[PDB]
């Protein structure tokens, strides 16, 4: 079939109609980013020549190749520790959460550490469960337990102190009051939080519950991290399978060549295996350099997400999931990181008649913040992102000039308190 | 007459254990769902080597002959199960059209209710035999299912084979150079296979 | 390290100077129990053979050629070769062995040798001087003729039947005395499969049935099928074998190997260094087993500090105070229980304007290479 | 040790050029790596066999160098795009992007040139000397709730 790009929607536009959301949903959207390849190094003399002296002497004729390969892979390996440390080590101190959990009704228990487990969170354990010849794999510098202490510190700082632990030493603030800042940071007047605090806490707690269900229901969510694990395994299996290839030599088993033939013919046949295996190893190292540049671009993105999106409140549209960004929580995962982006999504709009300005005594009044709307019979001023109708007053509005200049101005009283 | 081979005629391609793994290999195999010729006998071509099978409850089929002429001119294989042993020799034999049950030389060797299945092939001068035995519940055709054939014999004898015939409900089909994917289970038996050239899903 | 970096001065760091590789302690060879030896008694121990005027052929295949025993035994008085010597021939092979034999007076036997001269060499018992093997002979005066002489026999193409009646006699001189002789030339007729005892748990060089490698052989529980000889890993690599003399299965592990990595402060600061054997277990090599490998020449410490030189798996090392290299679990930072409660806020009463340098690279050295002048000068 | 990034960018290019020069001494299987040895010692039908080994090896050594310089130039371009983004948002403006313009609340930054690079002196407000206080989300007056 010819694909559909999406459902058609003729937006209900007219020069005096505005739709204002009367309600919201807090949404929590997982985002998953690769951060490190499997650190690898190849003993290229043992790979190419299999501890044969007759081959090892011939491989010296190729000079610096079986040395700049090890230097290239060592550059990739050190860069994976840098990538991991740029992402997680953004916190100066290992902050930790109090024994009490008076977070205004919000329930972080599924993302904070579980001391019965390493001491990963519940969701970090789901994430760690869903991912699954001279070649050597080197361990990461930070162990998975150290990564979990960093995500714990980032998370415990984020919960107890807001953005302040990025800008300086962490300053405590009550979590209801931190969310009241996050609401002002999206232009929603903070009383909208405190008046709806139980509802907002329930929407957050429920949305965290849906992450556990989503991560339990399918492995396909972690496709980005499992793809990185698969590509590392596929590359190493391809590099090993290429030892079996002839490259025009009489056998790929090097001890066959050294027993089938006289030394002059054997050196020619071995040089085909050296040339093919060396070209195979250069091909592998070149693909790993390009793949490491791809993972570095993802690690720099994840490091930028942790700085702007965890340690702060990014005002950058769709940088921190769909909806207006409130906060995000880092969770570790194999070879990567996961952000639980908490966002305000507006959800139950009403249509209203609107005007850019209002005439009183010939003076044209404009709203200081928010927009004018009418329920049909009366005129109100309202903040842009949540329907809260307020009487129009000389406090809510400022004058400029007179009625004649403004296209589409309307007449109403402005109450002077 | 002809019948459908189903998924039969696969054999262990090499003397190697592999476990819980899928191995892709090119060898002379009976193609899946091929036309296996049925007999109730004449001399037959050998081509790229032969799958042979017989449904049994009687032990009346006993042996085979192979070569170019199968008579006088050159060394030719004779194979006979005589119930005391499997008896093998390669002489320049001469006989009537085929010996049957009343119910020079250079090498020698000695060692319906059921289906007996076999594969005979000749590569690098090695004449190879594979076989399998199973109970069955169908008389007129090979039963739909899977069972890999396993090697018996591996003779370094170097003879040219282009014809064969059978000494005595039997079936014949020709091997072809085809890629198969073989499912080795946790105990290193082949338990399923894909004939890659069969259909686009198999590719 | 100085040689690895091509420098007399070395900066602080960890450098992969070499690759360590456990050496094979000995060589193992295994083949099946010896069987199907070629029946040479019909030439070497038989009392008679075909006439020197009319020599007879012989052949063997699907058998083990006991040629080393044939060369070592006193059953032959002499031997000589047109091919390689019997010390090489005792390990030779062919698709079949081919031969010929005869009995005569000892000088008439010599007249039929490979490259000899006489009616035997001319046609009656011929053999070329370039024959692909060796010839041998022994005395036979007790069986090849009567006390009246071998007068019933005959005397003189290759390896087959220039001829007349025989005349060997046991009372005559060494040329007329009765004797028997044969010659042969050149897979199915090979020399014997010489085999060693089996060694487990050491790193060893090995041969099983003509596959070869180096590894640690170990007793194992993989259930090979009765016809299977070798086991393989997911990526082609041999990882088990059947011992051909006792049909149990040996799992093969590679001999331990890894990057020797030299942890050093700068050569300004010290000439003392510590060595990490990456991935190696210290049993295979002060000493400290890290999860990254065996670490030698650094003190393990129970304090924690910022990471100076990174080792891996949470370990770092530094040169510290009376001074030595130490190795420790890296400190992620000081702990801090934030003083949170539902009604406490901390507000800064002062500030510092902090100026922090950030450095970014922007351009490389612009190279251009005239590749015709680089390649061909 | 602060300028480790720029001095490493110099060192990577110097090591790459010196590796490419040292590879001229490699035989790749030829009778000599000095091309004039081959041309003086061997007649054309033999010489072209040995020179094909040097051409094949030296050409493979240039393809290795140029491949690594293309990947390194992509790394340096990613850093130049980042530095250009810093100069736009962080010198020419005041970025609200946390830790984009040094660790603190960003005020301004001053670009300074450096060989193969740029240096930003990020001036940032860092808060200090905090006091603990009792706090409330809102305050009652005549039954109505007041917020700041
Ligand atoms: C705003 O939307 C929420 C849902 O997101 C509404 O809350 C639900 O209200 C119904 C009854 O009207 C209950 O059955 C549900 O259990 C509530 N859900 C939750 C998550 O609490 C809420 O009533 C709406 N508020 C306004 C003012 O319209
Ligand atoms: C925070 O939420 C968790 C669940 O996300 C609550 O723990 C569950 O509580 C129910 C009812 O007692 C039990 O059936 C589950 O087995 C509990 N799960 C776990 C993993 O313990 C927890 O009680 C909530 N805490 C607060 C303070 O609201
Ligand atoms: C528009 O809003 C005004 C003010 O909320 C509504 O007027 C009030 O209506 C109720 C009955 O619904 C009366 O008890 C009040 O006395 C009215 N106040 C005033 C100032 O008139 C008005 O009904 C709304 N109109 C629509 C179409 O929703
Ligand atoms: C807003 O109110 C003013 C009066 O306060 C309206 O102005 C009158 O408009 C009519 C038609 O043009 C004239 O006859 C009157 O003389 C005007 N009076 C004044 C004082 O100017 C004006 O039309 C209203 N505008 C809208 C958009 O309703
Ligand atoms: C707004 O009103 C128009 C009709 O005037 C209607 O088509 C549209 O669906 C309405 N939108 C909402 C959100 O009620
Ligand atoms: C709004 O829509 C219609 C068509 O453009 C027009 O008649 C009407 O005057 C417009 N009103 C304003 C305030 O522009
Ligand atoms: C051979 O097999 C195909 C199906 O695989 C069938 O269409 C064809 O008729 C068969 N040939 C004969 C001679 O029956
Ligand atoms: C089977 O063959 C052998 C010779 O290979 C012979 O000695 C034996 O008697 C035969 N047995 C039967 C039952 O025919
Ligand atoms: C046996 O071999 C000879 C040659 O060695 C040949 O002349 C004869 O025809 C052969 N006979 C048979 C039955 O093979
Ligand atoms: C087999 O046939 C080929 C020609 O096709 C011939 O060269 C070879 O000698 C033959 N070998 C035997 C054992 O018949
Ligand atoms: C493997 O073999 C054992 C007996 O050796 C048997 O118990 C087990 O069920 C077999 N497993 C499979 C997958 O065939
Ligand atoms: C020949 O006879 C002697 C008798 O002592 C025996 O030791 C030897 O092994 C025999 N050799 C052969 C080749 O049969
Ligand atoms: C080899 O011979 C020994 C006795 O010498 C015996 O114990 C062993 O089982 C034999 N092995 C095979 C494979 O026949
Ligand atoms: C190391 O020695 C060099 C001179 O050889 C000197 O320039 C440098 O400052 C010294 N560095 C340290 C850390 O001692
Ligand atoms: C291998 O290392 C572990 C600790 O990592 C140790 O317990 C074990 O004893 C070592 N192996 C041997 C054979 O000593
Ligand atoms: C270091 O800690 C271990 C237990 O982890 C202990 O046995 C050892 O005595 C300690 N050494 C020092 C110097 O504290
Ligand atoms: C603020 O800190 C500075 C040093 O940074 C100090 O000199 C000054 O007196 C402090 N002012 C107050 C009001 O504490
Ligand atoms: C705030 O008060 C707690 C005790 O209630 C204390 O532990 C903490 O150190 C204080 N912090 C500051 C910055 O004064």
């Amino acid at each position: 079939y010819t694909m559909s790009l999406g459902a058609e929607n003729s937006v209900a536009y007219s020069n005096n109609s505005i739709a204002i959301p009367t309600n919201f949903t807090i949404s929590v959207t997982t985002e998953i980013l690769p951060v490190s390849m499997t650190k690898t190094s190849v003993d290229c003399t043992m790979y190419i020549c299999g501890d044969s002296t007759e081959c090892s002497n011939l491989l010296l004729q190729y000079g610096s190749f079986c040395t700049q390969l090890n230097r290239a892979l060592t550059g990739i390996a050190v860069e994976q520790d840098k990538n991991t440390q740029e992402v997680f080590a953004q916190v100066k101190q290992i902050y930790k959460t109090p024994p009490i959990k008076d977070f205004g009704g919000f329930n972080f228990s599924q993302i904070l550490p579980d001391p019965s487990k390493s001491k990963r969170s519940f969701i970090e354990d789901l994430l760690f469960n869903k991912v699954t010849n001279g070649l050597t794999v080197l361990p990461p510098l930070l162990t998975d337990e150290m990564i979990a202490q960093y995500t714990s510190a980032l998370l415990a700082g984020t919960i107890t102190s807001g953005w302040t632990f990025g800008a300086g030493a962490a300053l405590q603030i009550p979590f209801a009051m931190q969310m009241a800042y996050r609401f002002n940071g999206i232009g929603v007047t903070q009383n909208v939080l405190y008046e709806n605090q139980k509802l907002i806490a329930n929407q957050f707690n429920s949305a965290i519950g849906k992450i556990q269900d989503s991560l339990s229901s399918t492995a396909s969510a972690l496709g980005k991290l499992q793809d990185v694990v698969n590509q590392n395994a596929q590359a190493l299996n391809t590099l090993v399978k290429q030892l079996s290839s002839n490259f025009g030599a009489i056998s790929s088993v090097l001890n066959d060549i050294l027993s089938r033939l006289d030394k002059v013919e054997a050196e020619v046949q071995i040089d085909r295996l050296i040339t093919g295996r060396l070209q195979s190893l250069q091909t592998y190292v070149t693909q790993q350099l390009i793949r490491a540049a791809e993972i570095r671009a993802s690690a720099n993105l994840a490091a930028t997400k942790m700085s702007e999106c965890v340690l702060g409140q990014s005002k950058r549209v769709d940088f921190c999931g769909k909806g207006y960004h409130l906060m995000s929580f880092p969770q570790s995962a194999p070879h990567g990181v996961v952000f639980l982006h908490v966002t305000y999504v507006p959800a139950q709009e009403k249509n209203f008649t609107t005007a850019p300005a209002i005439c009183h005594d010939g003076k044209a009044h404009f709203p200081r913040e928010g927009v004018f709307v009418s329920n049909g019979t009366h005129w109100f001023v309202t903040q842009r992102n949540f329907y809260e109708p307020q009487i129009i007053t000389t406090d809510n509005t400022f004058v400029s000039g007179n009625c004649d200049v403004v296209i589409g101005i309307v007449n109403n009283t402005v109450y002077d308190p | 007459a002809y019948t459908n081979s189903f998924t039969r005629g696969v054999y262990y391609p090499d003397k190697v254990f592999r476990s819980s793994v899928l191995h892709s290999t090119q060898d002379l195999f009976l193609p899946f769902f091929s036309n296996v010729t049925w007999f109730h006998n004449p001399v037959l071509p050998f081509n790229d080597g032969v799958y042979f099978a017989s449904t049994e409850k009687s032990n009346i089929i006993r042996g085979w002959i192979f070569g170019t002429t199968l008579d006088s001119k050159t060394q030719s294989l004779l194979i006979v199960n005589n119930a005391t042993n499997v008896v093998i020799k390669v002489c320049e034999f001469q006989f009537c059209n085929d010996p049957f049950l009343g119910v020079n030389c250079t090498f020698e060797y000695v060692s319906f209710k059921n289906l007996r299945e076999f594969v005979f092939k000749n590569i690098d001068g090695y004449f190879k035999i594979y076989s399998k035995h199973t109970p069955i519940n169908l008389v007129r055709d090979l039963p739909q299912g899977f069972s890999a054939l396993e090697p018996l014999v591996d003779l370094p004898i170097g003879i040219n084979i282009t014809r064969f015939q059978t000494l005595l409900a039997y079936y014949v089909g020709y091997l072809q150079p085809r890629t198969f994917l073989l499912k080795y289970n946790e105990n290193g038996t082949i338990t399923d296979a894909v004939d890659c050239a069969l259909d686009p899903l198999s590719e | 390290t100085k040689c690895t970096l091509k420098s007399f001065t070395v900066e602080k760091g960890i450098y992969q100077t070499s690759n360590f590789r456990v050496q094979p302690t000995e060589s193992i060879v295994r083949f099946p129990n010896i069987t199907n030896l070629c029946p040479f008694g019909e030439v070497f121990n038989a009392t008679r053979f075909a006439s020197v005027y009319a020599w007879n052929r012989k052949r063997i295949s699907n058998c083990v050629a006991d040629y080393s025993v044939l060369y070592n035994s006193a059953s032959f008085s002499t031997f000589k070769c047109y091919g390689v010597s019997p010390t090489k021939l005792n390990d030779l092979c062919f698709t079949n062995v081919y031969a010929d034999s005869f009995v005569i007076r000892g000088d008439e036997v010599r007249q039929i040798a490979p490259g000899q001269t006489g009616k035997i060499a001319d046609y009656n018992y011929k053999l070329p001087d370039d024959f692909t093997g060796c010839v041998i002979a022994w005395n036979s005066n007790n069986l090849d003729s009567k006390v009246g002489g071998n007068y019933n026999y005959l005397y003189r193409k290759p390896f087959e039947r220039p001829l007349q009646s025989y005349g060997f006699q046991p009372t005559n001189g060494v040329g007329y005395q009765p004797y028997r002789v044969v010659v042969l030339s050149f897979a199915t007729v090979c020399g014997p499969k010489k085999s060693t005892n089996l060694v487990k748990n050491k790193c060893v060089n090995f041969n099983f049935n003509g596959l070869t490698g180096t590894g640690v052989l170990t007793e194992s529980n993989k259930k090979f099928l009765p016809f299977q000889q070798f086991g393989r890993d997911i990526a082609d690599t041999t990882d088990a074998v059947r011992d051909p003399q006792t049909l149990e299965i040996l799992d093969i592990t590679p001999c331990s190997f890894g990057g020797v990595s030299v942890i050093t402060p700068g050569t300004n600061t010290s000439n003392q260094v510590a060595v990490l054997y990456q991935g190696v277990n210290c049993t295979e090599v002060n000493v400290f087993q890290t999860r990254a490998g065996c670490l030698i020449g650094a003190e393990h410490v129970n304090n924690s500090y910022e990471c100076d030189i990174p080792i891996g798996a949470g370990i770092c090392a530094s040169y510290q105070t009376s001074q030595s290299i130490i190795a420790y679990t890296m400190s992620l930072g000081a702990e801090n229980s934030v003083a949170y409660s539902n009604n406490s806020i901390a507000i800064p009463t002062n500030f510092t304007i902090s100026v922090t340098t950030e450095i970014l690279p922007v351009s490389m050295t612009k190279t251009s290479v005239d590749c015709t002048m680089y390649i061909c000068g």
